[PDB]
C-alpha cells in the first residue's frame, strides 16, 4: 500500500464527480457496472469501540456517556492513553510522566468506579433556559 | 516504485534452513527460545535477543538491517519477568526500529526508525509510519495509522490490508535472492 | 588497561576499548559500545546498559583544540542509571537516579541530575544543566515538566543476575 | 424526533457538538492534512473558485461527523453558526455540501449575535464579537438585530497574531545552541501561525487603561525622554526544541495595544460599540447600553474585558461621545458557557426545540426544488 507505492497508478470513476484514485483505495459496484470511489460513495455509522480496551459499545449508551469510555482515560498534557498504578490508585502516562496526584486529585479505593470528572458549573442554569424557551416554542 | 517490488542481490553468508533466511552479521543472541517456523527473513546487523523470550514469527516475516526486536519487563509485584513476545503472520518491520512490543498481531508493517514502547500490543492490519513514538503499554486497533513522538490515531488504512499485504511480504521474499 | 569488579554481570560478548574502570553491580548488555578515548569512562554500582548505547570519551576527536594542558575529562556516571535502546550519550559527569529513554541522543557536555528522563526519539546537542527531579518529553518541541517524585528501577536490574548466566 | 447536531465554522477554530448540552463535544482548529501539502490548507477561505472550496468543507464536515461527532449525517437535522455579513458564496456552499453530498434533513443558518442573546436568557442586549478576522458588532433588541447599526474594524485574532510576528522579528533574541547563546536576530525569516498564537496565548495579557496610555505616548516618543511605566520580566519559549526564544517583556503588553490605539481615526475595538450605539434608535440607547454581551476567543485574551468597559468609559467623556452617550451605565453580562463557546450553546439552546427548528430551518426538498437559500439580501 505504502511501501509499494500505490499513490502513483490510478484508476477513473464514472458519474457526475470524476476522481483519479488508486485501485487499493477504491470499491467495486456489483448490482451494476461501475466501480466508484471513497468520496463518491456514502458513508454509515454501525458501531463505536475505545482504541485502548477495544470493547463494542451500542449506539444508545454513547448518546449518554457523550461517546467516550467510562473505564479508560486520556492524558491532558500529551495525548495518550493512561494507566492505573498502586502504591490505593493513582493514573499516569509512559510517555510525559505527568501524575493525577500533580493536579491534586485524591487516590481511589476501588480501581475504575471511583474516578469520576466535575459536574459542569453552569448545567442548572441551562435545563431552567431550555425549558423557558420550550414553553415558548409551543 | 511504482507498485513493482525492486531487486535486492544477497551475499553467500547467510543462513538457509527450511525456508527461513538469517544473515550471519545479525547476532541473535539466544538461539534456544527463539523460534522461526515459517520462511522468515532477518537482514544484516538486526538483534533478537532471548533475555527470558519465545519470539514466535509469522509465514513470512521481514525485519530490515540494524532492527531490534527485545521483549519487555513486566513490573509485576508476584515475580518481575520478561514477558515472551509472539510476531503475528505475514509482519514487516522496517530498517533501523526500535520494537520493545509484546504480542505484534498480523499483516502489519512497522515503519523506519520507529521505536515501539515497553508491554505494547498491536492488533492485526495496522501501520505505524516512519520517526514515531508508541508510547507503553499502549493499543493500535485495526485499519488505523499511529504517527508522531505522542504516538496517536493519525488517520486510517485502505479496506484491502489482509489481501495486499500477502503480495508486498511475499513478493520481497522471491524477488530477494543470492548474487 | 581494564578494572573489572565482582558482582557486576558485564557479560563478556559486549565490546569494551581504552582504558575502562568498571562499578560494583553494573550489568551491560551484548552490543553495548563503551569507548575510553582520552579519558576512563567511571560506572556508578547498579548502571545498567542495554542494546547500542554509544558511551565514548572522545572530546579530542570531537573538537580537537589542543588546550586545557591535558584535558583527561574522566566520564563520571552515578548509580541506579537506565539506559534505553538506540541512546547516543557523552556526559562528563552524570547524576544518580536517572533514566534515558531509547534513541535518545544526550548532548556532548549535559550534566543530569536525580529523577529526571530524557524523552524518547528526542535528541539534545546544547549544552544545559538539568533541574532536580525534570523529565523531557517528544523530539519537535522538549517540553520540560518537573515529576512529582524520582524514579527507582532496582528489582529490574537484581533480576537480570538470574538471566545472563548460559547466555 | 433526534437531537440536531451544531456546527460553527471559524477561520481559527470550529465549534462542534449535539443541541441540549452544556457546551460543545469537539472545538478543533479549522484545517485539513492532505498528502503533499507540508502544512495543512484552511477549510474556510473567502474569494477563491467554488469546486476548490466544495472539496475542503466535504473533506472536513466528514472528519466532524465521523471522526470527532459518531453519527449518521442523513438521520438528524442540522444547526450551522454563521456570522451575520458571511460572505454569499461560501454560504452557498456550506449548503450545498450538506444537503448534496451528505443529503442532510434540514439545516438552520442562525446569525452568531443573535444565538450569543438566547444563552443569557435577556431578550434585547448589545454583542460584540472579537473573532479571528473581523471584530463584529450587532444591536440585537428583543429579538430583531438592527442591521442598520452594524459596525466591523480588523482589529482580532489575524490583526494580532501579524502584529506579534512584526515585534518579535524587530527585537529577535533566540538561543539555536550552536555558539547562540549572545542574542542572535531572524534565523528564520517568518514564525509559523501555530506558535505565534500559543506565545499571545501563554506569554501576552492586556494591560490597564492606566498604564497603557503610558505604553501608547512611551513608544510614540511625543516628545518626552523616556515615559513608559516597567515591564514585566523576559520570558524564553522554546522553538522546534532546541532553539529557545528569549520574549522581551515590552511586546507581551504592546502587542495587545494595536487593537485599543486610536490611530487618529478614533476606529478601536472600544469605539465600535460606542459607534454603533449613538448610530441606534433613539429609544433602544439606555436598553443596550445595559446589556453588553462580549463573546469571541479573542475577549478571552486576561484582563480584556477590564480594559474595554474602562476604555468605554474614558471614550464616553470625550466630546464626540459626551451629548448623545454622556449619562448612560455600560454593564456587562457573564454568560454561562465561556467567551468562546457562547455562540455555539446558542445554537444548541435552539437546536433542543425541535417544534420551532422544523418550521424555521430550509428542508433538502426546498433546496432540491428552488435551489435558493433565503438570506437578509433581496430575493
Ligand atoms: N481560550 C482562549 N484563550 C485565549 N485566546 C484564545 C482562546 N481561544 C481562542 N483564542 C484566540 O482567539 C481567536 C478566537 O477565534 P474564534 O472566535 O474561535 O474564530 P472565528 O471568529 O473564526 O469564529 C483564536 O484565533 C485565538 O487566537
Ligand atoms: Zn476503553
Ligand atoms: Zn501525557
Amino acid at each position: 500500500a505504502s511501501l509499494l507505492q500505490s499513490e502513483r497508478v490510478l484508476y477513473l470513476v464514472q458519474g457526475e464527480k470524476k476522481v483519479r484514485a488508486p485501485l487499493s483505495q477504491l470499491y467495486f459496484c456489483r448490482y451494476c457496472s461501475e466501480l466508484r470511489s471513497l468520496e463518491c460513495v456514502s458513508h454509515e455509522v454501525d458501531s463505536h469501540y475505545c482504541p485502548s480496551c477495544l470493547e463494542n459499545m451500542p449506539s444508545a449508551e454513547a448518546k449518554l456517556k457523550k461517546n467516550r469510555c467510562a473505564n479508560c482515560f486520556d492524558c491532558p498534557g500529551c495525548m495518550h492513553t493512561l494507566s492505573t498504578r498502586a502504591t490505593a490508585y493513582y493514573l499516569a502516562c509512559g510517555f510525559c510522566r505527568w501524575t493525577s496526584r500533580d493536579v491534586g486529585m485524591a487516590d481511589k479505593s476501588v480501581a475504575s468506579g471511583g474516578w469520576q470528572e466535575p459536574d459542569h458549573p453552569h448545567t442548572q442554569r441551562m435545563n431552567k433556559l431550555i425549558e423557558y424557551y420550550q414553553q415558548l416554542a409551543q | 516504485m511504482e507498485l513493482g517490488e525492486l531487486l535486492y542481490n544477497k551475499s553467500e553468508y547467510i543462513e538457509t534452513a527450511s525456508g527461513n533466511k538469517v544473515s550471519r552479521q545479525s547476532v541473535l543472541c539466544g538461539s534456544q527460545n527463539i523460534v522461526l517456523n515459517g520462511k522468515t527473513i532477518v537482514m544484516n546487523d538486526c538483534i533478537i535477543r532471548g533475555d527470558l523470550a519465545n519470539v514466535r514469527v509469522g509465514r513470512h516475516c521481514v525485519v530490515k538491517s540494524r532492527s531490534v526486536i527485545r521483549p519487555p519487563f513486566k513490573k509485576f509485584s508476584k515475580g518481575v519477568a520478561f514477558f515472551p513476545l509472539h510476531i503475528g503472520d505475514h509482519v514487516f518491520i522496517e530498517e533501523d526500529c526500535v520494537v520493545n512490543a509484546a504480542q505484534i498481531g498480523s499483516y502489519v508493517h512497522v515503519g523506519k526508525n520507529c521505536v515501539i514502547g515497553r508491554r505494547c500490543v498491536l492488533k492485526d492490519c495496522c501501520k505505524i509510519l516512519d520517526n514515531t513514538v508508541l508510547p507503553p503499554e499502549t493499543v493500535v486497533p485495526p485499519f488505523t495509522v499511529f504517527s508522531g513522538c505522542p504516538g496517536l490515531f493519525s488517520g486510517e488504512l485502505p479496506e484491502c490490508t489482509q489481501e495486499l499485504m500477502i503480495d508486498v511480504t511475499k513478493s520481497y521474499y522471491q524477488k530477494f535472492l543470492p548474487l | 588497561s581494564v578494572k573489572i569488579a565482582p558482582g557486576a554481570v558485564v557479560c563478556v560478548e559486549s565490546e569494551i576499548r581504552g582504558d575502562v574502570t568498571i562499578g560494583p553491580r553494573t550489568v551491560i548488555h551484548p552490543k553495548a559500545r563503551i569507548i575510553a578515548e582520552a579519558g576512563p569512562i567511571v560506572i556508578g554500582e547498579g548502571n545498567l546498559i542495554e542494546e547500542q548505547a554509544l558511551i565514548i570519551n572522545a572530546h579530542p576527536d570531537n573538537i580537537t583544540p589542543d588546550a586545557e594542558d591535558s584535558e583527561p575529562k574522566p566520564m563520571i556516571i552515578g548509580t541506579n542509571n537506565v539506559f534505553e535502546v538506540g541512546c547516543y550519550s557523552q556526559a562528563m559527569k552524570m547524576g544518580d537516579n536517572n533514566v534515558i529513554e531509547s534513541k535518545a541522543y544526550v548532548g556532548r557536555n549535559v550534566i543530569l541530575t536525580s529523577g529526571c528522563i530524557i524523552g524518547a526519539c528526542c535528541n539534545l546537542n546544547t549544552f544545559e544543566v538539568i533541574p532536580e527531579n525534570t523529565v523531557i518529553y517528544g523530539a519537535d518541541c522538549l517540553r520540560r515538566v518537573q515529576t512529582e517524585r524520582p524514579q527507582p528501577q532496582t528489582l529490574q536490574l537484581d533480576f537480570l543476575m538470574k538471566i545472563l548466566p548460559n547466555y | 424526533e433526534k437531537t440536531a447536531v451544531v456546527i460553527d465554522l471559524g477561520e481559527a477554530f470550529t465549534k462542534c457538538g449535539f443541541a441540549g448540552e452544556t457546551g460543545p463535544r469537539c472545538i478543533i482548529p479549522s484545517v485539513i492534512k492532505k498528502a503533499g501539502m507540508p502544512k495543512p490548507i484552511k477549510v474556510v477561505q473567502y474569494n477563491i473558485n467554488t469546486e476548490e472550496l466544495y472539496s475542503y468543507l466535504k473533506e472536513f464536515i466528514h472528519i466532524l461527523y465521523f471522526r470527532h461527532l459518531l453519527v449518521n449525517p442523513r438521520d438528524r437535522r442540522v444547526v450551522v453558526i454563521e456570522s451575520v455579513l458571511c460572505p454569499s458564496h461560501f454560504r452557498e456552499t456550506l449548503t450545498r455540501v450538506l444537503f448534496k453530498y451528505f443529503e442532510v434533513p434540514s439545516v438552520l443558518l442562525a446569525p452568531s449575535h443573535l444565538m450569543a442573546l438566547l444563552t443569557l436568557g435577556i431578550n434585547s442586549a448589545m454583542v460584540l464579537d472579537c473573532g479571528y478576522r473581523e471584530s463584529l458588532v450587532l444591536p440585537i433588541y428583543e429579538g430583531i438585530p438592527v442591521l442598520n447599526c452594524w459596525g466591523a474594524l480588523p482589529l482580532g485574532g489575524k490583526a494580532l497574531h501579524k502584529e506579534l510576528e512584526t515585534q518579535l522579528l524587530e527585537q529577535c533574541t533566540v538561543d539555536t545552541g550552536a555558539a547562540k547563546e549572545q542574542s542572535l536576530p531572524s534565523v528564520m525569516g517568518s514564525i509559523p501561525e501555530g506558535v505565534l498564537e500559543d506565545i499571545k496565548v501563554r506569554t501576552c495579557f492586556v494591560s490597564d487603561l492606566t498604564r497603557g496610555l503610558k505604553i501608547q505616548a512611551a513608544k510614540f516618543n511625543i516628545d518626552g525622554n523616556t515615559e513608559r511605566p516597567s515591564p514585566p520580566p523576559n520570558v524564553d519559549y522554546p522553538l522546534d526544541g532546541e532553539k529557545i526564544l528569549h520574549v522581551l517583556g515590552s511586546i507581551r503588553d504592546s502587542v495587545v495595544e494595536i487593537l485599543f490605539e486610536q490611530d487618529n481615526e478614533e476606529k478601536s475595538v472600544a469605539t465600535l460599540i460606542l459607534d454603533s450605539l449613538m448610530q441606534c434608535p433613539i429609544d433602544t440607547r439606555k436598553q443596550l447600553a445595559e446589556n453588553l454581551v462580549i463573546i469571541g476567543g479573542t475577549s478571552m485574551l486576561p484582563g480584556f474585558l477590564h480594559r474595554l468597559l474602562a476604555e468605554i468609559r474614558y471614550l464616553v467623556e470625550k466630546p464626540k461621545y459626551k451629548k448623545t452617550l454622556g449619562t448612560k451605565t455600560f454593564r456587562i453580562h457573564t454568560p454561562p458557557a465561556k467567551a468562546n463557546c457562547v455562540a455555539w450553546l446558542g445554537g444548541a439552546i435552539f437546536g433542543a426545540l425541535q417544534d420551532i427548528l422544523g418550521s424555521r430551518s430550509v428542508s433538502k426538498e426546498y433546496y432540491n426544488q428552488t435551489g435558493r437559500i433565503p438570506d437578509w439580501c433581496s430575493l
